[PDB]
RNA sequence: ACGGGGAAUCAGGGUUCGAUUCCGGAGAGGGAGCCUGAGAAACGGCUACCACAUCCAAGGAAGGCAGCAGGCGCGCAAAUUACCCACUCCCGACCCGGGGAGGUAGUGACGAAAAAUAACAAUACAGGACUCUUUCGAGGCCCUGUAAUUGGAAUGAGUCCACUUUAAAUCCUUUAACGAGGAUCCAUUGGAGGGCAAGUCUGGUGCCAGCAGCCGCGGUAAUUCCAGCUCCAAUAGCGUAUAUUAAAGUUGCUGCAGUUAAAAAGCUCGUAGUUGGAUCU
């Protein structure tokens, strides 16, 4: 019908509280945390293959 | 009369699983021996390939020629003489061709002016009878 | 028998085309049309004969 | 299996704490503690589904992390650690105390209690063995463990345990007239007065009970907790007093509590 | 493993005799009577009935001092209070037996807008729940087979953004006002 | 034949299904033997053998999708080599890492719920009904349409900014703007001899083609085939095939039958089974 809107709402304390306390994605729409650029194919790709590589060779690899 | 005591369940029980064998339409699903004589073996439908145009007679009273077509089932080998149903659904057909073929609607049964024919056919050449018959669709080569 | 004459009346039959008529009504649209055509206003007439499709 | 079982399906987990149908394939599987697991309540379900301060599995986390939260006067830091009967949960931060308690309706309950009253819970004593050179031990029901005990306590009786020290204060024994707590079965949560006791060797003693109403029932010698000495509860009881309201008066408790508003 | 619910349940059932005069005829008037869409309308609201009277059928075995009699023969009788099928006089459990088709129908919401006089024909209303013109007391409710409870009867009105009841007038008015 | 919880049907009694998301069992191509460990006779561990099979420089090396996707084969018969740990929870030294568990989308007429495909008004009818006229005929009083008659008013389906939703998206909900007169923005699937709702209308064919579950239809006037029109039933659904349940008191405990329709043993004795007379406050 279109008259009201129901959702729920959180007042922090200050902004520490409310960048320990709330969850990343409730942050990352204030522009107050950045998730990185990895698909998460590309990351077991990664971790797959320097399962096939011994010790400091590992960091080389990707 | 019939027995009718109190501790007389067993002679009940086991008289009627003895008796219930001379039904014939409960022997002929437990037995077990028409369902291996079943050419499709409790398939509702099958598919086989046509091995020629067989046209078989109609029964007493009435007169014609039932068109039919003798099919070779796929998952098993066997033969089976299918009638393809409507006017004119013969020249859908060549030889050698792939054939869904249904039961005729009588389980086995032949229906009633085909001498002993329990199946149509339903779909050639992966198109529908319906569909070439009602000129919906083309017959694929 | 044999198998020459196979679709003989299908492909004898004079081809008449369709004749083009209106929409013909759907739903609930239809169900009151066929209500209003049995129920309110039937008609005092002659009576028994109530075989719609009747022809004469 | 081979081997133990770590996870819990949520149709199969214990009626009593409400799960709804369609949030999860698993519900939060309590981890090994005092109590069994269909006789507790997780501490993510009473932070997150009873008191309604937490709203995700995580924030259960984000408390229980900051140790705010004192089970037994013991500060726990598992989301999933089995609190059951008679186990008092200390929140100090907002100043609350609870007391877990059936209700007559065969679940927990939120029963805030007062902090002079959270020093102390109740215990039963399930068994008692003497042993390592004559010293003599208890078991309550939370596996807790008295050694040196009053010799006059016996199995089925109920103890007072110091929260701060662990030991015992003072005692009820199992006798007739005696008020009990049923914490099990179909009677569960229900507080009447002890009747009588039935004996039957090799099997279960039955123990008839007797309402503030009127109200007889029975249970199994194992569904019972001596509660209070004489009439007098040793502990608070819920806001309905475990007395059980049959559907139709407890129906016209509804329609005639609507009357009131306006 | 799945987080969902396979419960369902069909509203209806068809007869076992397909082709029954006057059983077409007495359908087809309780069609054009109350202004609904096929069979299966009726069929809906003959199985909640068969429903009620299965269940005050069985309640009618146990005696007058049940408990069970008296709480869920009482609960079932309230619900057909409130809906304004029965009256409230007749609240023994065998004035259920005396209830019909018609007294279900009778309070959908088409049919009260109909009562109501907000339409001029049981067929006016069917559009006018349907184009979302009209709301129960705030709400605009777009299904016409909402059976109305007794005291929601009272408030059943042309919904704020309406051009009826409202005043914004439509599409085509505009238009019109366009090209004026 | 994996077993249960259960599912379909059902007056009462019953009958049949239960591979399938919950509990319990088993098994990782087929048997067998172990190591480690609290726990395994473990296969996303190892060692053999039998069966397949990959690379090879011919000396050797490595395998196990009845995990999620995907492929082939089989068949009447079954979806994407997609996104994410935000939810529900689990594992770890752990408030932090990981999880094809699981969640979200895509395909999806398995199936179940709601539900459009038009409503209204003014005319006119050689339409009906209500008051009068003996009757002709007099009326906004109520209805109807084979009016492709006129007329504005209402609206979604779509097209589409924005918000909202979400991990991020979609979808639905909410709103701009456009969006209906053969409102071509056309509703289909089976049928019209009886069972069984509904045409011995017209043209064609002439025991042919074909229809028909059953009875029957067709040999020159076909109520039945091939079609046109018209009508009927269900309606975003409707036909067909097969399994099964009711109908079946045609498996019968309730509740059938046995002279002649199918059926009482040639006769008698007899153990088990089944059933057994009065009588005690």
């Amino acid at each position: 019908g279109g008259g009201k809107t129901t959702g729920f709402g959180m007042i922090y304390d200050s902004l520490d509280y409310a960048k320990k306390n709330e969850p990343k994605h409730r942050l990352a729409r204030h522009g107050l945390y950045e998730k990185k650029k990895t698909s998460r194919k590309q990351r077991k790709e990664r971790k797959n293959r320097m399962k096939k590589v011994r010790g400091t060779a590992k960091a080389n690899v990707g | 009369g019939k027995c009718r005591g109190l501790r007389t369940a067993r002679k009940l029980r086991s008289h009627r699983r003895d008796q219930k064998w001379h039904d014939k339409q409960y022997k002929k699903a437990h037995l077990g021996t028409a369902l291996k004589a079943n050419p499709f073996g409790g398939a509702s439908h099958a598919k086989g390939i046509v091995l020629e145009k067989v046209g078989v007679e109609a029964k007493q009273p009435n007169s014609a020629i039932r068109k039919c077509v003798r099919v070779q089932l796929i998952k098993n080998g066997k033969k089976i003489t299918a009638f393809v149903p409507n006017d004119g659904c013969l020249n859908f057909i060549e030889e050698n061709d792939e054939v869904l073929v249904a039961g005729f609607g009588r389980k086995g049964h032949a229906v009633g002016d085909i001498p002993g024919v329990r199946f149509k056919v339903v779909k050639v050449a992966n198109v529908s009878l319906l569909a070439l018959y009602k000129g919906k669709k083309e017959r694929p080569r | 028998g044999s198998l020459a004459r196979a679709g003989k009346v299908r492909g004898q039959t004079p081809k008449v085309a369709k004749q083009e008529k209106k929409k013909k009504k759907t739903g609930r649209a239809k169900r009151r049309m066929q209500y209003n055509r049995r129920f309110v206003n039937v008609v005092p007439t002659f009576g028994k004969k109530k075989g719609p499709n009747a022809n004469s | 299996a081979r081997g133990p079982k770590k996870h819990l399906k949520r149709v199969a987990a214990p009626k009593h704490w409400m799960l709804d149908k369609l949030t999860g394939v698993f519900a939060p599987r309590p981890s090994t503690g005092p109590h069994k697991l269909r006789e507790c309540l997780p501490l993510i379900i009473f932070l997150r589904n009873r008191l309604k301060y937490a709203l995700t599995g995580d924030e259960v986390k984000k408390i229980c992390m900051q140790r705010f939260i004192k089970i037994d006067g013991k500060v726990r830091t598992d989301i999933t650690y089995p609190a059951g009967f008679m186990d008092v949960i200390s929140i100090d931060k907002t100043g609350e105390n609870f007391r877990l308690i059936y209700d007559t309706k065969g679940r927990f309950a939120v029963h805030r209690i007062t902090p002079e009253e959270a020093k102390y819970k109740l215990c039963k004593v399930r068994k008692i063995f003497v042993g390592t050179k004559g010293i003599p031990h208890l078991v309550t029901h939370d596996a807790r463990t008295i050694r040196y005990p009053d010799p006059l306590i016996k199995v089925n009786d109920t103890i007072q345990i110091d929260l701060e020290t662990g030991k015992i204060t003072d005692f009820i024994k199992f006798d007739t007239g005696n008020l009990c707590m049923v914490t099990g079965g179909a009677n569960l949560g229900r507080i009447g007065v002890i009747t009588n006791r039935e004996r039957h060797p090799g099997s279960f003693d039955v123990v008839h009970v007797k309402d503030a109403n009127g109200n007889s029932f029975a249970t199994r010698l194992s569904n019972i907790f001596v509660i209070g000495k004489g009439n007098k509860p040793w502990i608070s009881l819920p806001r309905g007093k475990g007395i059980r309201l049959t559907i139709a008066e407890e129906r016209d408790k509804r329609l005639a509590a609507k009357q009131s508003s306006g | 493993p799945v987080a969902r619910s396979w419960v369902c349940r069909k509203t209806y059932v068809t007869p076992r005799r397909p082709f029954e005069k006057s059983r077409l005829d007495q359908e087809l008037k309780l069609i054009g009577e109350y202004g609904l869409r096929n069979k299966r309308e009726v069929w809906r609201v003959k199985f909640t009935l068969a429903k009620i009277r299965k269940a005050a059928r069985e309640l009618l075995t146990l005696d007058e001092k049940d408990p069970r009699r008296l709480f869920e023969g009482n609960a079932l009788l309230r619900r057909l209070v409130r809906i304004g099928v029965l009256d409230e006089g007749k609240m023994k459990l065998d004035y259920i037996l005396g209830l019909k088709i018609e007294d279900f129908l009778e309070r959908r919401l088409q049919t009260q807008v109909f009562k109501l006089g907000l339409a001029k024909s049981i067929h006016h209303a069917r559009v006018l729940i349907r184009q979302r013109h009209i709301r129960v007391r705030k709400q605009v409710v777009n299904i016409p087979s909402f059976i109305v409870r007794l005291d929601s009867q009272k408030h059943i009105d042309f919904s704020l953004r309406s051009p009826y009841g409202g005043g914004r007038p439509g599409r085509v008015k505009r238009k019109n006002a366009k090209k004026g």
